[PDB]
């Protein structure tokens, strides 16, 4: 091969893997924050659906 | 936290129904038809304000 093919096929290369180098950094920056605060997608924990709640009214009134 | 208001003595003074259970229930068929509408108007408001100090009158 010859050192331009080398040399821009390394340049290639290295944009892949600090692209990949990038987004591992701000992953592990984004699972601290949505973890700490529970405002993201991940670690969303299940809370009770309140589409099990029964507004009809009851037999007595105070409820 | 927060004191609960209640109506004073005076405000729940009303004259009663002092008749027993047998009277009440010896004229309980014709009491719906006869009291339908300030009881109806009652029990609606019971069920809505889900407050015995918001019905009282």
């Amino acid at each position: 091969d010859g050192p331009e093919k080398n040399y821009e096929r390394t340049m290639a290369i290295l944009q892949i893997e600090a692209e990949k180098a990038e987004l591992r950094l701000k992953e592990l920056e984004v699972r601290r924050l949505m973890r700490a605060r529970g405002d993201g997608p991940w670690f969303h924990y299940p809370t009770i659906d309140k589409e099990l709640i029964d507004h009809s009214p009851k037999a007595t009134p105070d409820n | 936290p927060g004191i609960v208001e209640l109506p004073s003595l005076e405000d729940l003074k009303v004259q009663e129904v002092k008749v027993s259970s047998s009277v009440l229930k010896a004229a309980a068929h014709h009491y719906g038809a006869q009291c339908d509408k300030p009881n109806k108007e009652f029990m609606l408001c019971r069920w809505e304000e889900k407050d015995p100090r918001r019905c009282l009158e």
